[PDB]
RNA sequence: CCGCAGAAGAAGCACCGGCUAACUCCGUGCCAGCAGCCGCGGUAAUACGGAGGGUGCAAGCGUUAAUCGGAAUUACUGGGCGUAAAGCGCACGCAGGCGGUUUGUUAAGUCAGAUGUGAAAUCCCCGGGCUCAACCUGGGAACUGCAUCUGAUACUGGCAA
RNA sequence: GCUAGUAGGUGGGGUAACGGCUCACCUAGGCGACGAUCCCUAGCUGGUCUGAGAGGAUGACCAGCCACACUGGAACUGAGA
């Protein structure tokens, strides 16, 4: 039985870079789709395709650099077991001044950056950079 | 580990206990004197070390270090305690500052006087 | 490409069959003033050539870091050995703020304004393991930028 | 608002007094997360109109007998 | 104390030259630097990190005349200006009234200038000033007294200043010996006293 | 009943009063309602030694405030 | 604030084996004694005692007690638990904690704004007043909060399907 | 494990007012490991100190609150003890 769906994503991303696949599999869900979206825009994953028509899986395409991976900061800020929310002006910027955290808010799923002056704060789900 | 365990069973931070107790909780102590002995030290470091017990006036029977050279100490002498300890002597957790109260300082000391009280000479 | 320094310095021993050697081995660093700076273990049975030989093996090493304006842009979190290594970015008003091995290696690589920390064992021989953990682990403006190049 | 707490009964062994049990999410700033801290309270009731395990609405109000200062406004449901 | 102890001897114990009690006639001619302060002052030790930080601190510390306690007060004022507090720190040491007056050529030396500040010789505006820990304000009026230019000390104290660089953040005057603190000291107005790295290490402990 | 009054909190050999609304049944430097500015007699026009709040007081006086010799006459030193 | 002679009346304390900045010489010789810790000392003592010299602080310095830090050294931030301290001997399971996924709803959690409220002082930012600073002080911010009001619906929780 | 004015319901009385505050009767509950009750310790807070923060320790002077006034106890007066 799963306790974190979201881990299933992140775990297999870092693993999978390491494993030298080019796209990895794990069960989708609505939120998960929308997390893979910010990564993708910002560039953190190559692209993504969702086969739901039979049984949902988020087939997310791995981006590589050249041979070196692009994972170095992947960790989940939040947990199911430590659900967290950080306000508009008490949201930390993560790792580096170049950092990127996927952050959910009341509008949508966004990012540290975007979410900020978007008048919002909310759950920082994770970060990749 | 996990938070919810701690929510029940809070983490400690200290136990609130000194390395060296003071047994009066202050800078300085009035203690009497019970026996002017000179024992040989704990650990082999072969010497004669001037110690003395001393019944403090607020209670507690404790043992204090005697330093410098010379003495004036008596079995009903009443001393000012420096506090703090030295290694190589076991039941000593306490030290006597001479040259304070009735007790005299070091006879013929002309450097590092503050340690073991004694006034600077006129010169 | 030079800017001589030494760091640590100490002795080590093997038991010959009953006699003992007491070889003086040690860490150094030679700068370049922009990074590409290493480390060496200069064994010497005597004391002077103990840093001689170290500065040799320094030339036989390098770890390139990219950094600008004396301030490494990327905080350090990295852990190798039981030495935890840290560096929080400080734009200004901090020197090096260090008494570690990680004082000297974070200066010679051109580094005039950083603020630093470590937890773990104080053991200077692997305080130099900040070199995996801040030199080779780095994140540069152009580094992330070529993720975005894609 | 009349300080309205959606609570759940846990005691009809008296008439006009029903012990309702409610919680707020209490946070520790040192365990750094919310938890359920449930606090029984002593409400003053019209007679009885509920069983136990009865989800209800209660409100603050005057005191009017020992440890009373909440009232029943209505019984939401017996079971959800 | 205020120090005011055996001056130059510290220049000896650091091996680095300073005008503090020297002339412009004696530059270690008929005086000596570093030959051996003490009977062990000839031979040089390598020094631990803390070694460097202590020595170097004392370098900066003695060409303003500044004490420990004083220096901490400066450190919490530095880190209480928004700026680079390396700069802010050494800016405030060259904010001491005794120093700006010397650096406008009215003191023979850094130290002798403060002998002036003792007496009622120095002033800012019409206001008399005897305190040297006074951080002068942007655009000041830091004049000598009327009845202090008549003294033979003050005439002879424009003399020894002559022929120095006089790092400009301020005006150097001889009609009314009245300057202006017209911008602050800066990183460029250091004259190779760039040792801001050391003391900010020392202090942060 | 509130009582507007002075209250010196300034360092030795240098009065710095503080015109405050308190009540007369409590300490001069103690318990206060809210301020209504300051009075410094050491001002001589290199800084302003007062803060008026004319408006605030004008409401307070109707609310049953009482004015002491100093405070009353100090509105007078600045008139309107 | 003015005048008055005349350097006049105004420097010490601790430490210097290593940690830790700062060495020599004698006296003594596991004796004397030192001692925050590691440890010194049994005859050229860089560690004792005295002296010479020096180093750092300074009208205070040192010593002690005591708090916090350093110490991520009991770890929310910020830990381990195969052998170093450290997985109940092993299962089941109530309470408690946690909850796959889809639609809808609610908006309690949560986010936002709104409104009260968070005393003053203390604190903090800029800026004044005491010859300067200490101190005192003005306005503003903070006042980590709390509640309510009105909004938001991605997640979290509740209900339904 | 604890709790008989103990916990609640009726109806009197009392208090400036609500209230076992107190009283008569009636019910047999109420409270507790989400830590009651009991024991040790301690004035409590703003805050203070330290600290990078988070946190910890602490609560002297300055401010607010509570209690206490030789020890114990009690009421009277009065707007208020």
């Amino acid at each position: 039985s799963m306790q974190d769906p979201i881990a299933d994503m992140l775990t297999r991303i870092r693993n999978g870079q390491a494993a030298n696949k080019a796209a990895v599999t794990m069960p989708s869900s609505k939120l998960k789709v929308a997390i893979a979206n910010v990564l993708k825009e910002e560039g953190f994953i190559e692209d993504f395709k969702v086969e739901g028509d039979t049984k949902p899986e988020l087939e997310l395409t791995l981006k590589y650099f050249q041979g070196k991976a692009v994972v170095e900061s992947i960790q989940r800020v939040s947990r199911p077991g430590l659900r967290i929310y950080k306000r508009k002006d008490e949201l930390p910027k993560v790792m580096a001044g170049l950092g990127i955290a996927v952050v959910s808010t009341s509008k949508g799923v966004m990012t540290d950056r975007a979410a900020r002056q978007a008048g919002l704060g909310g759950e920082i789900i994770c970060y990749v950079a | 580990a996990t938070v919810n365990q701690l929510v029940r069973k809070p983490r400690a931070r200290k136990v609130a206990k000194s390395n060296v107790p003071a047994l009066e909780a202050c800078p300085q102590k009035r203690g009497v004197c019970t026996r002017v002995y000179t024992t040989t030290p704990k650990k082999p470091n072969s010497a004669l070390r001037k110690v003395c017990r001393v019944r403090l006036t607020n209670g507690f029977e404790v043992t204090s270090y005697i330093g410098g050279e010379g003495h004036n100490l008596q079995e009903h002498s009443v001393i000012l305690i420096r506090g703090g300890r030295v290694k190589d002597l076991p039941g000593v957790r306490y030290h006597t500052v001479r040259g304070a109260l009735d007790c005299s300082g070091v006879k013929d000391r002309k450097q590092a006087r503050s340690k073991y009280g004694v006034k600077r000479p006129k010169a | 490409e030079l800017q001589e320094k030494l760091i640590a310095v100490n002795r080590v021993s093997k038991t010959v069959k009953g006699g003992r050697i007491f070889s003086f081995t040690a860490l150094t660093v030679v700068g370049d003033g922009n990074g590409r700076v290493g480390f060496g273990y200069g064994k010497a049975r005597e004391v002077p050539a103990a840093i001689q030989k170290a500065m040799e093996k320094a030339r036989r090493n390098m770890i390139n870091v990219a950094l600008n304006n004396g301030t490494l842009q990327h905080p350090v979190k990295g852990v190798h050995t039981g030495s935890r290594v840290f560096m929080q970015p400080a734009s200004e008003g901090t020197g090096i703020i260090a008494g570690g091995a990680m004082r000297a290696v974070l200066e010679v690589a051109g580094v005039h304004n950083v603020l630093a920390k470590a937890y773990g064992s104080t053991n200077p021989i692997n305080v130099v393991r900040a070199t995996i953990d801040g030199l080779e682990n780095m994140n540069s403006p152009e580094m992330v930028a070529a993720k975005r190049g894609k | 608002k009349i300080r309205t707490l959606q609570g759940r009964v846990v005691s009809d062994k008296m008439e006009k007094s029903i012990v309702v049990a409610i919680e707020r999410f209490v946070k520790h700033p040192i365990y750094g997360k919310f938890i359920k801290r449930t606090t029984k309270l002593h409400v003053h009731d019209e007679n009885n109109e509920c069983g136990i395990g009865d989800v209800v609405e209660i409100r603050e109000c005057r005191p009017l007998s020992k440890t009373k200062s909440w009232t029943l406004v209505r019984v939401v449901e017996k079971a959800v | 104390a205020r120090y005011l102890g055996p001056k130059l001897k510290l220049s000896r114990r650091e091996g680095t030259d300073l005008f503090l009690k020297s002339g412009v006639r004696a530059i270690d001619t008929k005086c000596k630097i570093e030959q051996a302060p003490g009977q062990h002052g000839a031979r040089k030790p390598r020094l631990s990190d803390y070694g460097v930080q202590l020595r170097e601190k004392q370098k900066v510390r003695r060409i303003y005349g500044v004490l420990e306690r004083q220096f901490r007060n400066y450190y919490k004022e530095a880190a209480r200006l928004k700026g680079n507090t390396g700069e802010n720190l050494l800016a405030l040491l060259e904010g001491r009234l005794d120093n700006v007056v010397y650096r406008m050529g009215f003191g023979a030396t850094r130290a002798e200038a403060r002998q002036l500040v003792s007496h009622k010789a120095i002033m800012v505006n019409g206001r008399v000033v005897n305190i040297a820990s006074y951080q002068v304000s942007p655009n000041d009026v830091v004049s000598i007294r009327e009845k202090a230019k008549k003294q033979s000390r003050v005439k002879a104290a424009l003399e020894l200043a002559e022929q120095r660089e006089k790092p400009t953040w301020l005006e150097v005057d001889a009609g009314k010996m009245e300057g202006t603190f017209k911008r602050k000291p800066e990183r460029s107005d250091l004259s190779a006293d760039i040792n801001e790295h050391l003391i900010v290490e020392l202090y942060s402990k | 009943m509130v009582t507007i009054r002075l209250a010196r909190h300034g360092a030795k050999k240098r009065p710095f009063y503080q015109v405050v609304v308190a009540d007369s049944r409590n300490a001069r430097n103690g318990r206060f309602i809210e301020r209504v500015g300051f009075f410094n007699p050491i001002a001589s026009e290199k800084e302003e030694g007062t803060r008026l709040d004319l408006d605030r007081i004008a409401h307070w006086v109707g609310q049953g405030a009482t004015i002491s010799d100093r405070v009353a006459a100090l509105i007078k030193e600045v008139n309107k």
